[PDB]
RNA sequence: UUUUUUUUUUUUUUU
RNA sequence: UUUUUUU
RNA sequence: CUAAAGAUAGCGUGAAAGCUCAAAAA
RNA sequence: AUGUUUGCUUGGAAGCUGUAGUCAUUAAAAA
């Protein structure tokens, strides 16, 4: 499962919801939109 | 369908005044129409057609489909242009 | 007391093709994008509207 | 008249993996119905197993109908292929089932009109909902209207009788005038 | 011999009268329960649509925006959610009802009354919500196409169903041309007399034609065929003949984002 | 019922 | 410096 | 006392017996 | 509660190892 690397740590307040090297942002949206 | 290079033959025009059936009636000694009495609206509808620039689509005759069908999709992405009208012409009042 | 709304006598329905303009659409830059597309709209208009006072002014239906 | 329409046929053509479009509008079906809530892929084997379970639970006297068919093909990389050597062979077939689409439905109409105190039956759909890869919700739409309800009449009659009783009790004692 | 029996027999005539009177009283409203002479109109209030106001704002506020458009100027109104949805979803385990689009809404705005009928509805596929509902005016003497629903309440009294046969409702709604001041109520399919036949049994619209108004205000669509337009069936499960796929069938698995058919569908090697 | 959240750097939860 | 529970 | 009580919903036995629930009354 | 251990399988089947059916109680010094 996708839980080890640093490209999957959620944004906390004051980051813009798109920090450097993220994949989960586009994974969840896609999932919801259709898997 | 095939190409034609010549003057087309004469075509007779069609009238716009259909006939009607009547029958004698002794209760008034007069000829009464055989058609069933109806609302003016209905009469007009049947005769000329729907009143207005537009109307709702036609109903479904056949029973529903047991499974879903994407009937809301057109036949082609780009329909062809309209074809010209061909047929008997209307007769103008003399 | 409450009253039932009733349209003006002599009115008829009419389908305006192409589109209907406004203040905003008056501007060239604010015109329609596919200018040859069809955008019909059904509106109620008096038949008397289609009558020019001067012969030099006419109404092209198309 | 009734007919037994033949099911579609699988398309043996490689196709992209594009997204699942949304639904146009709500689909209304008489009788019981089972629908999804989210989009996902469903396999022909899954659908067939659901059909078999539904038939076994309901019995041979009841009738059922399917609303989704497996026609979308999908490819898979064979074991023993390099990084990229072209598209792989067809693996299985799936059906693009968006949210709100119906899967199964029983046109059967509840005959018990004067019995609104009993909820519908969804044991057959419960027996297969865990199987499905999507969340499902039970549904049962009928032609029953409010106006045509006996509950209202029962309520009315109870009220009337109460009133009558009360009136009688007040008049008996004679603490107030009549008429 | 017992006296209670005698007493009960003596009192029965009196008891009958009470039920008679109750039904009469019930019927009095119109100035049987399942009769065709029953009104179905509703009366609700509305609110004006303020300038510089979005759909979203109104929706969030707890209201449903609506507009009224034919035979008059375009008017904007807002109808309470708790008031509108209640009519819309009149079932505990149901979705958008058929009857919703078969009524006469007497909307009240300011000092004006509009007699309209919803045509266009924007509802959530899964959830029970209303986003936008359009209305169309109804003027006496003008043909109005309306879909009248059907009812089969009297299902218990079906010999066919009693014997264990399967019964279905083909047509949920029947098209009609309303000209009168009021819409006819829902039709009632009297299934009390429906015997099972080896091949099949069915009911047509000719039988139900007697339920129309006597004044002739309503009339079924001429396109229909009363001699062959069935409304209900009665057959045996797993005893139907085989038929081919209809020519007007469209595969829902090959639809584009735009609502168009895939290029593949145009191919030679594209069965069904 | 609400104020208290990934406050998951530590203490603290003092409502 | 907590709010709500129609008639 | 009056009223009501499914061809039989849940226990039980070896084929039985027995108990309880629904309905009814209060 | 009662007809009634109603019927066909079964060595045997009562409401309660399978299945079909699934209504009968208040009435003759009522006319």
């Amino acid at each position: 499962w996708n839980r080890n690397p640093s490209a999957r740590y959620p944004k906390k307040g004051n980051k813009g919801c798109r920090p450097v090297c993220r994949a989960m942002r586009k994974i969840r949206k896609r999932l919801r939109t259709g898997r | 369908e095939k190409p034609l290079f010549s003057v087309l033959r004469r075509q007779a025009r069609r009238n716009a005044d259909p006939s009607e059936g009547v029958a004698f009636c002794a209760e008034s000694a007069k000829f009464k129409s055989v058609r069933r009495a109806q609302h003016p609206a209905f009469e007009a509808f049947d005769r000329q057609g729907p009143d207005g620039p537009s109307q709702k689509p036609a109903p479904r005759k056949e029973p529903p489909l047991p499974f879903y069908s994407a009937s809301h999709v057109p036949n082609v992405p780009r329909p062809p242009p309209p074809q010209p009208y061909t047929g008997p012409l209307k007769v103008r009042e003399g | 007391e409450p009253k039932v709304y009733r349209q003006r006598e002599g009115m008829i329905q009419f389908v305006f093709q192409w589109g209907i303009g406004n203040s905003f659409r008056a501007v060239s830059a604010n015109r329609f994008r596919p200018v040859h597309a069809a955008r019909p709209k059904e509106v109620s208009i008096h038949p008397s509207y289609f009558e020019s006072p001067h012969p030099f002014v006419i109404w092209e239906p198309l | 008249p009734p007919f037994r329409f033949k099911a579609p046929q699988e398309v043996r053509i490689k196709v992209p993996i594009g997204r699942i479009p949304p639904a146009v509008g709500p689909e209304i079906r008489l009788g019981k119905s089972i629908v999804a809530v989210a989009p996902h892929r469903v396999t022909a084997e899954q659908l067939e197993d659901a059909r078999r379970v539904l038939r076994r639970v309901l019995g041979r006297s009841k009738e059922v109908h399917q609303n989704v068919h497996a026609t979308y093909a999908v490819t898979r990389k064979p074991e023993g292929t390099k990084m990229g050597q072209g598209k792989g062979s067809i693996d299985r077939f799936v059906a693009r089932v968006p949210a709100g689409r119906i899967l199964f439905h029983i046109p059967q109409i509840n005959p018990f009109h004067p019995f609104p105190e009993v909820e519908p039956n969804f044991a057959a759909f419960k027996a297969i909902a865990p199987r499905l890869p999507v969340p499902v919700v039970f549904r049962e739409q009928n032609n029953f209207f409010q106006m045509h309800s006996v509950k209202d009449l029962i309520r009315k009659r109870q009220a009337e009788e109460r009133e009558n009783r009360e009136k009688t009790a007040r008049d008996k004692l004679g603490g107030f005038h009549t008429d | 011999k017992n006296f209670k029996t005698d007493l009960i027999r003596m009192q029965w005539p009196a008891m009958r009268d009470e039920m008679v009177r109750f039904f009469q009283s019930q019927n009095a409203i119109a100035f049987g329960v399942l009769g065709a002479g029953r009104s179905s109109a509703v009366d609700v209030a509305c609110k004006p649509w303020k300038r510089f106001v979005r759909k979203e704002d109104i929706q969030r506020a707890g209201y449903v925006p609506c507009i009224v458009e034919k035979y008059g100027i375009e008017r904007r109104l807002a109808i309470h959610r708790d008031t509108l949805e209640a009519l819309a979803f009149d079932e505990q385990h149901g979705h958008l009802s058929y009857l919703f689009q078969a009524r006469l809404f007497r909307l009240r705005i300011g000092n004006w009354i509009e007699e309209c009928i919803p045509t266009f509805v924007q509802a959530d596929p899964v959830a029970r919500r209303l986003y936008f509902v359009k209305f169309e005016r109804h003027v006496a003497g003008k043909i109005s196409e309306v879909d009248i629903p059907t009812t089969m309440v009297g299902l218990l009294a079906c010999p066919a169903y009693q014997r264990g046969y399967h019964v279905e409702l083909v047509m949920p709604t029947i098209r009609c041309q309303c000209v009168g001041a009021e819409i006819p109520p829902p039709f009632f399919v009297d299934v009390s007399r429906l015997h099972y036949s080896p091949p099949y049994t069915a009911i047509t619209l000719q039988d139900l034609q007697h339920l129309l108004p006597a004044d002739g205000s309503a009339r079924f669509h001429p396109s229909y065929d009363a001699a062959t337009q069935e409304v209900a069936w009665a057959y045996e499960v797993g005893s139907l003949p085989d038929a081919p796929l209809p020519a007007d069938y469209v595969d829902p698995n090959f639809v584009d984002r735009k609502g168009q058919k895939m290029d593949v569908c145009f191919r030679n090697h594209f069965p069904n």
